[PDB]
């Protein structure tokens, strides 16, 4: 079992998108110097938090364009490929849906690992 | 007849006697219903049954006579008695077998665990072995269990099929063979005065001696005791604040083995990948992250019961709080630490979704995995000069 | 009291909700548990006590239905009342020698005691009267699925004995079953009924008592118990027309397809009854 | 007669020992008296009697503990009394005083037996051919699931499921003599109303009981 | 005295808002939940205690309305008060020998104690006054949908004892249910009532106590608990007219069509009550 790109369940999609957004932000600056965390309000408010998360992620990816370091435009392509299956951001999630959100986050995070998910 | 006494009971009075009316069958006087040499028209006791074997003992000590014999036999003989929650006797000396039959009461052993029959001679023979466990009501003794087998293959079940199941990593410095008294005591409310009488004491004593299955209420008992307890080291002197102790975990492991399936017997099998086991390990690393980020005194609201039987609807908030705890950790120079969240990604990887419910055996696997991933992270191991 | 001319089976479904249908006096007071299957038990004498209680209440001592309940008294008083009603000798303690007097005492005890008439009662005394078996023999009810009981720690404000540590307040414990659906198996042999005059009206009373068995037994330990479905198997001959175990397996009690997880209501259970032998009439309107 | 082998099995069983009657401890197996009592709950007439020649044990012996609140001594009267009227409420205290005994049964589990039995003819016979008619009536009843009353396995708390076994005695759990059963009750005698106990020959596959009507004891 | 002659079944809907309706002694102080489904539980002894508190408040401990108080009362001393009030001796460790004497002590314990007369009591202790079942029962209250207990960590600027580590500060804890709509079932049986003299005024006092149960039981750990609906089923006779489950299923509690998120108000729920059978009258005016 691993990441499933065809899962196309909205909490899973949101978890993956959150993982890749925070991956873009952490690829901008190590951690500024500390991983900015508002997952709480993200699972509380999915849309009202994800839109500003997407703004800040656009900032980070557009800043990462100057440097040749890449792992960066792939992050934008992934943002497109995730949002493509999503429509009409959810006002509220449920308990199982938030668990699925965390599961998808950790899946997409394992996918973007420094070993590219070859070790268990 | 005459009175049996000196068992851990209420009045220490005789058994197999009638003092009431509703024990009247084919009306007899008061003790002619069980006529053993009292009325000499027929004797049940020799003129696989216990008082005949007793009488066989009371004429092994001499190089109404039946009643006299077996009631002076129950009046033992010196060391052939024990107690789990009710008295348990045994006897055989036909070859001087060096009596070592015991319910139990670092690396302290005198025999193998299960590799072969023990290497002390005169221990492997065909002479029969009897074990009578009798329990009190007030003055009448229910024969809670009775066993005859051979020490040649009674040791082959008491440990050579039984302590091969409860063998599990020693969490702290204690005995390797968990005594039946301590095992039962970890299933009671607090101590060995409220051990569940029928379906644990008699039940799994009969299981240990017989090799049959355990009672189907052993695992729910240990589960519901895991839920009903909480860490409190400020009340106990012996160092253990865990809720899944060495004995509860060993006992759940034995249940899962002799009733369901073979499971990890060792410190941790990280190659297991069975969703209950994995979720237990995830819960363990979450609580480790918590207790490392904040000393926790040493109190935390208990979700083990909630997460064992309904993992999703609790693990969502559990993982969010674990994110907060790893955040509080990384804020300090305690992160190069950071491999807690790494372990969490690793464990979540093998998990497609958080399951809605978990069966009681799945809960037992959860507890075993928690115990394993809990001893995996601690720093106390092999401390003996 | 014309006895029944048919013999009966019956499968009674009753469920519990956050309660303790029956405690084991050896396992503390936890719900009984079959240690070999796990499904909760409810002994037959439990449900017989509940039947007797319902008949005691709903009848108010209306004669032909006195029910030997629990009250502050002794059987042997009434053994001897029957005795002086028939003017016998007080010495014998087994079945008497002459048949008419023993029959008279037994028939009086059975003509005005619904529980003796139905379940039987043993009247062996210093002044003996004999035995009865009675038609209805019930058996241990077992849940359809393994029940897991929950220890519910509770508190009490007050203290019984004098206080010396006030803490001093004691913590109690309620063992409850979150849900369980128990199935009881019953047999009503017609010829024993003919020997004890167990009538047809008595049978309808028994059916009503099985239906309303718990509407009158509420308390802090039981919670909400209720008789869900009662299925009657009536054989056309006064002996059998089909085996007992054959009929009892016509009742399939499975989980409704729409559900998943531990059951918590009777909506999570679907009950079906198959077609019966050519000489058995299965009645489920109860 | 030809004998007939009935199959009788159930979840619980309690064939109580004679000694351990207050806190019941069952025999490992069904005794001849219980077996004959099972038979007389399918067909019996005061012209015949049942004798048992063998009892086959087809399943493991497994015990269990079940305690029940039970009526205690129905104690003799210390002071004579009489009811105020003929038909009125009279009672038995089943919850106060020492009228609650809590007897603990060590009863068997998941039992399965096959009984071999025959037909003698006693007084009140009427004819010498009653054996055939009654044997065939019992066979019909065993086949058709009919019975005078639901047979029990010891106490009426445990009902017995019964079929007519006309094929081979099925595979048992005991093929070598690993069990001796001790010394069991043969059948409560009623000519003298006493207890004859029999077991002097080991149980190998099927307990081989002597006829209760010819050799009451090894003493005789 | 007098007693009620109608069977009464009631369904009471109460909810919580950022509060802890009932704590668990074994789970720290987390709200009681069913660990296998997550629904929140409220023990029956909790609601009984709230009714006792309301009755002790609205009657200030008048005559015939004492309450088996929570002010560290000794129950043995109350039993001894009963024994001296009937002019008997309490030294028997069991009930008095003459059944009239036990009847007097129990009729005294019931006559002047609202909560014994209503919820029954067990007074079999070092000074035995007997047993009462009491007409009114309640079962555990179970929420309509799973509650999510959230832990609200708080602090306090002060230290109780001599602590030498306080910028630093001591941490406290709270558990609140953001919202839970709970449902409770009750049974008022007229036979037990006529055994206890539980009257009509006792019943109206009980209804008001059910309505205004939470208006006075406020604390730093409860938030805003409130009794929203109270549905009462009066059967027309002393025994029943319809099963209890037939009534407790007339009260359908679903979620309103508009709301989608987690429940956070009583307007997030719709409650409908069907028309009772011909033998039962339903009153929802409480």
């Amino acid at each position: 079992v691993s990441l499933d790109p065809a899962r196309t369940d909205r909490p899973y999609l949101l978890g993956r998108l959150f993982a890749v957004l925070e991956k873009a932000q952490e690829d901008a600056v190590p951690g500024a110097t500390i991983k900015d965390r508002y997952l709480a309000s993200a699972s509380a408010n999915p849309g009202q938090v994800f839109h500003m998360l997407l703004k800040n992620a656009s900032n980070h990816t557009a800043k990462l364009r100057k440097d040749p370091e890449r792992k960066a435009i792939h992050y934008e392509i992934m943002m497109q490929e995730i949002i493509d299956n999503i429509s009409d951001f959810p006002v509220t999630m449920s308990s199982d849906e938030q668990g699925l959100f965390m599961i998808g986050y950790y899946h997409q995070r394992k996918a973007l690992f420094t070993k590219k998910n070859k070790e268990n | 007849w005459e009175n049996t006494s000196y068992i851990l009971g209420v009045d220490a009075k005789g058994k197999q006697e009638r003092t009431d009316k509703c024990h009247a069958a084919f009306i007899a006087h008061i003790k002619a219903y069980c006529d053993t040499a009292d009325q000499d028209l027929a004797a049940v006791l020799q003129f696989h049954e216990r008082p005949a074997a007793r009488q066989a003992w009371a004429n092994c000590l001499n190089r109404q006579e039946a009643a006299f014999s077996y009631v002076t036999a129950l009046n033992y003989l010196r060391q052939k008695v024990t107690i789990a929650d009710a008295t348990v006797v045994f006897w055989a000396e036909r070859s001087s077998p060096a009596e070592d039959i015991f319910a139990g009461m670092l690396l302290v052993a005198i025999r193998s665990g299960k590799r072969a029959t023990d290497i002390m001679p005169d221990m492997d023979e065909s002479v029969r072995f009897h074990v009578l466990g009798l329990s009190p009501n007030a003055a009448r003794l229910s024969v809670r269990f009775w066993e005859v087998d051979t020490v040649g293959h009674m040791l082959d079940k008491v440990g050579r099929h039984y302590r091969e199941l409860e063998i599990i990593p020693q969490f702290n410095n204690e005995q390797e063979f968990p005594s039946l008294s301590t095992l039962l005591r970890q299933t009671a409310v607090l101590n060995k005065t409220e051990n569940i009488s029928p379906v644990l004491a008699g039940g799994l004593f009969r299981a240990m001696l017989t090799g049959g299955p355990y009672p189907q209420s052993l695992l729910p008992a240990v589960l519901g005791r895991i839920r009903a307890e909480h860490a409190r080291p400020e009340d106990k002197s012996r160092y253990r604040l865990e809720v899944v102790t060495y004995y509860r975990a060993a006992l759940i492991k034995a249940y899962l083995i002799r009733n369901r399936k073979l499971e990890v017997p060792v410190s941790l099998d990280p190659a297991r990948t069975d969703r209950p086991y994995l979720l237990g390990r995830l819960f363990a690393v979450l609580e480790k992250a918590q207790e490392d980020a904040v000393p926790g005194a040493t109190i935390k609201d208990r979700y083990l019961a909630s997460a064992s039987a309904n993992p999703g609807q609790v693990f969502h908030m559990l993982l969010k709080n674990a994110s907060n705890h790893t955040a509080k950790l990384r804020k300090d120079p305690e992160r190069k630490a950071i491999h807690y969240e790494i372990m969490m990604q690793e464990i979540i990887d093998n998990i497609s979704d958080f399951p809605v419910t978990m069966s009681s055996d799945e809960q037992g696997l959860f507890m075993i995995g928690y115990y394993h991933q809990r001893k995996a992270l601690f720093t106390k191991k092999n401390k003996e000069n | 009291m014309t006895a029944i001319a048919n013999r009966y089976e019956f499968v009674l479904l009753f469920d519990v909700e956050n309660g303790n249908p029956n405690g084991d006096p050896d396992a503390g007071n936890m719900p009984r548990i079959d240690p070999e299957t796990g499904h909760g038990l409810v002994t037959d004498v439990c449900l017989k006590r509940k039947i007797r209680n319902h008949v005691a209440l709903t009848k108010e001592g209306a004669e032909r239905f006195n029910i030997y309940i629990q009250e502050k008294a002794i059987l042997n008083e009434t053994h001897e009342r029957a005795y002086t009603a028939c003017d016998l000798k007080p010495e014998p303690k087994k079945l008497p020698k002459k048949v008419e007097d023993a029959k008279r005492v037994t028939d009086w005890m059975c003509t005005n005691f619904y529980d003796i008439r139905t379940f039987g009662a043993v009247m062996t005394t210093e002044v003996n009267c004999g035995q009865v078996r009675g038609p209805v023999q019930m058996a241990f009810a077992r849940s359809v699925e393994p029940v897991v009981p929950q220890e519910v720690s509770i508190t009490r404000m007050a203290v019984t004995t004098k206080a010396e540590a006030e803490d001093n307040r004691t913590m109690g414990r309620k063992h409850i079953v979150p849900y369980g659906l128990y199935v009881a198996h019953g047999f009503i042999s017609a010829p024993l009924a003919e020997k004890t005059g167990f009538s047809d009206e008595d049978l309808t009373l028994f059916w009503d008592a099985l239906v309303n068995m718990f509407e009158h037994d509420r308390s802090a330990a039981r919670g909400l118990m209720s008789s869900r479905k009662l299925i009657v198997f009536k054989h056309q001959n006064r002996l059998g027309n089909a085996p007992a175990h054959k009929l009892f397996d016509l009742v399939k009690v499975s989980r409704a397809e729409g559900s998943s997880g531990p059951a918590r209501s009777f909506a999570d259970y679907a009950v079906t009854v198959g077609q019966a032998p050519e000489g058995v009439e299965v009645k489920e309107m109860l | 007669t030809y004998g007939i082998r009935l199959r009788v099995w159930g979840d619980y069983a309690c064939f109580t020992r004679p000694e351990m009657k207050v806190e019941r401890v069952s025999y490992d197996v069904m005794p001849p008296s219980a077996a004959r009592g099972i038979l007389e709950a399918i067909h019996w007439k005061p012209a015949i009697r049942w004798i048992v020649d063998r009892i086959h044990v087809l399943r493991p012996i497994v015990f269990d503990n079940v305690r029940r609140n039970e009526v205690s001594s129905k104690i003799p009267k210390p002071n004579p009394a009489t009811a105020m009227r003929d038909r009125k409420p009279l009672y038995f205290l089943v919850d106060d005083g020492s009228n609650r005994q809590q007897r603990a049964a060590t009863l068997l589990r998941n039992v399965d037996y096959v009984i071999e039995a025959h037909f003698e003819l006693t007084d009140k016979a009427g004819a010498e051919d009653n054996a055939g008619k009654h044997l065939d009536i019992f066979r019909r009843r065993a086949r058709a699931g009919q019975s005078f009353q639901q047979p029990c396995l010891g106490c009426r708390e445990f009902p017995a499921s019964f079929e007519l076994l006309e094929g081979d005695v099925p595979l048992s759990c005991y093929a070598g003599e690993k069990r001796d059963l001790g010394y069991m009750l043969l059948d409560i005698d009623f000519e003298r109303d006493m207890t004859p106990l029999f077991f002097k020959a080991v149980m190998e596959d099927g307990v081989i009981t002597p006829p209760s009507r010819t050799s009451p004891e090894v003493r005789a």
